[PDB]
């Protein structure tokens, strides 16, 4: 059960070994497009917070998901932000929503008084109003009930079957981590030049320890060049020191 | 709890310079040492704060939102409890109620419909017990719930002398909310004004709402004389604008400039 | 239309005949694929479907393969009654409508 | 035991109406979509569309437009209605079922057939 | 009108469904039976207008 | 005199702006529905014909 596109459920993911081969050998996709990462690199990175979103859209439609598009499914019912990370996993699921006597359990906005902020919701069902005077109880001339369903048919070529769509949104390397790909830990090692990948932050140096007193709320110290220079273990709760060989 | 009573006395709330208050820490990252430039949502230097003092008199009108708000709470009693957020409050659109009276920090993002107040006088008649605790008559179809630890408590009754100053900043961007807390205790300022002191706030929660949000009120809890405590609590607008910080030795903020109040500054 | 079938098909008693079915992504690329048989003056029949499982009341000796984005039917042990128009079904999408699209057809005789 | 009626046509006018029967027996008769095809002589096969025993109906996009359905889950039986006919739509029609989930599946019973031809 | 407005016809009986967007009269008699029949109504026949 | 149902009028529309909104300020509409799109956003579409 796939939610609305008006009344999309958006869902936690938190404290898991996360595997995205289980999911890319999936064949029948239509579509997996990424933006800020790629899709065959996302099995040695660490997130800080994944938000999973879910809804089902019209065929035709699937295309304006994307950042910077505009139309009805774009500013009045669920709008993506213009610096969007993460990706989108788009396929075709005529199967299961369609049905040959009509699917009659899919909404859309239609009239809105004006657009929408990105990520934002409203279940609210009020009439929309377009004439001078207001009206009430029943809509008609001048005000419109501005929810309308969708009509799904298998007939119903490209364009009007509905594709599934769930959306990944994930932000990259600003706060402990609690969601990433497996891997296998190789202990610690100290003064000895070494290749260190902690939660995905590469590079080379020596490890020292460190007396710098980190606030609860924070993971990664930097200097003045923007680079990073003092890291939280993440398994022990040691403050370390990198500096180069 | 729920009559008809009306005469509001609604007093004109007064004015005060909240003089440096505010301020908080932009990025979850260490810094030690150095000056950074930052550009967000923050309380003007010495801008008008608006006042609210609850005791005869007695107020809680629905003030507006826009784009963010800094409060802060003088008050020892714990009368001052929870807050209400919304566009319209009257169960046609989801609404927020952050509620940390006894049990847990309570946050609630649903549909909502509210009396006017709910009370006899204060509380009958010493002890705290549950009574009309429907205070929502229904509630339709809502999604967000949430539960955490409680602030910090207030044992028994003190007049003046109030130590806690409790200070927080909401703000709403991109379908996230930031709160922002800072309590600091042992305030002696008996005179009137928020103190001339400096404190950066720390990131308390950000979690997914996902609504429009234009407006709240906050929630507080016999012929002549009464005992209650006075609380004091003071309201501030945020402006979009740009700060330089400065971070000390142990990575915590001593002082923060504002680049367009003076052309000194 | 979509479906690509041999124009006929013939052999003698006692050989073994292949027949091919030749589509793309949309009509055979995801889904199964069936077979159907008819003779002169008679009901359609029923030959492989679902691809692996044979139905009941037909002998097993018609062997079914897929090769790739293709159907092969291979027949041993010829006889009269085998003369039949043969077609390959697949439920086909397109960007301008979907359908049951039946095979082009293959008139399979002996002179 | 199972199996299904159809009624016999003759020849009909370019630009007339058809009312085509189909009744059966033998099995639960809301239980199992409805398909309906249509074979012309001299090429392959082409579907008619598909039928819920009890609810509306698909047709094919090309054969759309002038093909009418009714269902009567009382006595069992399922309808066509034709219009807008011309000469070269003349063919043979088979009424079948098909499993209960539609799409892939086995389809053990088929149509009788019923002839339709304009001459004069 | 008062007097009343009987220049509006409308069509009971056609042939078969009309092709969407069509803009052509038949003055053409309807027949309910095969036999054709014109003139004076009779066996099988009535105005369709 | 508009036309009748069998032999309703057809008429070329183009080359032409379309100003909707002085139509829709008349006093004796009873009913306007539309479906193709929004019959609130109908000075913002453009067609062949
Ligand atoms: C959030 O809700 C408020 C109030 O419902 C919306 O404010 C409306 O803004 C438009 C344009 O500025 C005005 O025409 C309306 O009159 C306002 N509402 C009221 C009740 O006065 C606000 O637009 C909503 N947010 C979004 C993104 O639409
Ligand atoms: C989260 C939030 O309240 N954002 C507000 C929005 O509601 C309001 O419509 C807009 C005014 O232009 O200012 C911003
Ligand atoms: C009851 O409420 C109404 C609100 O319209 C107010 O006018 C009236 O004065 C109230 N009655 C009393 C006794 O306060
Ligand atoms: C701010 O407060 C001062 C002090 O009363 C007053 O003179 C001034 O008008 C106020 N400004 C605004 C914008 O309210
Ligand atoms: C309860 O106490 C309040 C004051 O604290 C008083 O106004 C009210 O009348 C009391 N109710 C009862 C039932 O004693």
């Amino acid at each position: 059960r796939f939610a609305s596109v008006y009344a999309w459920n958006r869902k936690r993911i938190s404290n898991c070994v996360a595997d995205y081969s289980v999911l890319y050998n999936l064949a029948p996709f239509f579509t997996f497009k990424c933006y800020g990462v790629s899709p065959t690199k996302l099995n040695d990175l660490c997130f800080t917070n994944v938000y999973a979103d879910s809804f089902v859209i019209r065929g035709d439609e699937v295309r304006q998901i994307a950042p910077g598009q505009t139309g009805n499914i774009a500013d009045y019912n669920y709008k993506l932000p213009d610096d969007f990370t993460g990706c989108v996993i788009a396929w075709n699921s005529n199967k299961l929503d369609s049905k040959v006597s009509g699917n009659y359990n899919y909404l859309y906005r239609l009239f809105r008084k004006s657009n929408l902020k990105p990520f934002e919701r409203d279940i609210s069902t009020e009439i929309y109003q377009a004439g001078n005077k207001p009206c009430n109880g029943v809509a008609g001339f001048n005000c419109y009930f501005p929810l309308r369903s969708y009509s799904f048919r298998p007939t119903y070529g490209v364009g009007h079957q509905p594709y599934r769509v769930v959306v990944l949104s994930f932000e990259l390397l600003h706060a402990p981590a609690t969601v990433c790909g497996p891997k296998k830990s190789t202990n610690l090692v100290k003064n000895k030049c070494v290749n260190f990948n902690f939660n995905g932050l590469k590079g080379t140096g020596v490890l020292t320890e460190s007396n710098k007193k980190f606030l609860p709320f924070q993971q990664f110290g930097r200097d003045i060049a923007d680079t990073t220079d003092a890291v939280r273990d993440p398994q022990t709760l040691e403050i370390l020191d990198i500096t180069p060989c | 709890q729920c009559v008809n009573l009306t005469t509001r006395t609604q007093l004109p709330p007064a004015y005060t310079n909240s003089f440096t208050r505010g301020v908080y820490y932009p990025d979850k990252v260490f810094r030690s040492s150095v000056l950074h430039s930052t550009q967000d949502l923050f309380l003007p230097f010495f801008s008008n704060v608006t006042w609210f003092h609850v005791i005869k008199r007695f107020d809680n009108p629905v003030l507006p939102f826009n784009d963010g708000v800094y409060f802060a709470s003088i008050e020892k009693s714990n009368i001052i409890r929870g807050w209400i957020f919304g566009t319209t409050l009257d169960s046609k659109t989801q609404s927020l109620l952050i509620v940390n009276n006894a049990t847990n920090v309570v946050i609630k993002v649903c549909e909502f419909q509210f009396c006017n107040d709910p009370f006899l006088d204060h509380k009958n008649n010493k002890s705290w017990m549950e009574s009309e605790f429907r205070v929502y008559s229904s509630a339709n179809n809502c999604t967000f719930e949430y539960v955490s630890q409680p602030f910090l408590m207030d044992l028994e009754g003190k007049q003046g002398n109030f130590k806690n100053l409790r200070e927080f900043v909401f703000k709403n961007i991109d379908g996230y909310f930031k709160i922002y807390s800072k309590h600091t205790p042992i305030l002696v300022r008996e005179p009137e004004d928020l103190p001339q002191g400096f404190s950066a706030l720390e990131p308390l929660v950000d979690l997914p709402i996902g609504i429009n949000i234009t407006r709240f009120q906050t929630l507080l809890a016999s012929s002549s004389g009464w005992t209650a405590g006075a609380a004091a609590y003071y309201v501030g607008y945020l402006q979009p604008r740009t700060f330089l910080l400065k971070y000390n030795e142990n990575g915590t903020i001593t002082d923060a400039v504002d680049c367009a109040l003076d052309p000194l500054s | 239309s979509v479906l690509t079938q041999p124009p006929s098909a013939s052999g003698t008693p006692g050989q073994r005949v292949t027949i091919p079915c030749s589509g793309s992504s949309s009509n055979i690329g995801n889904n199964y694929v069936y077979w159907y048989q008819q003779l002169p003056g008679t009901a359609p029949k029923l030959l492989v479907y679902g691809n692996n499982q044979r139905p009941s009341g037909v002998p097993d000796r018609f062997s079914v393969s897929k090769s790739g984005t293709s159907a092969s039917l291979a027949i041993s042990g010829l006889r009269s009654e085998d003369e039949a128009d043969y077609y390959c079904a697949a439920w086909d999408d397109g960007l301008s409508g979907s359908g049951w699209v039946f095979g082009g057809g293959t008139k399979l005789t002996v002179l | 035991q199972v199996q299904l009626v159809q009624s016999g046509a003759e020849v009909k006018k370019p630009g007339a109406s058809l009312k085509v029967s189909c009744r059966a027996s033998g099995y639960t008769f809301t239980s199992h979509f409805i398909h309906w095809v249509r074979q012309a002589p001299g090429q392959g096969l082409e579907w008619m569309g598909i039928i819920n025993p009890s609810g509306g109906a698909s047709y094919a996009q090309n054969f759309r437009d002038r093909v009418t359905m009714t269902t009567d889950p009382s006595t069992s039986t399922v309808y066509m209605e034709l219009g807008s006919l011309r000469s070269e739509d003349t063919a043979v029609y088979y009424c079948a079922r098909a499993e209960g989930s539609s799409w892939l599946g086995w389809f053990d019973p088929w149509g009788q057939g019923t002839l339709v031809t304009v001459s004069s």
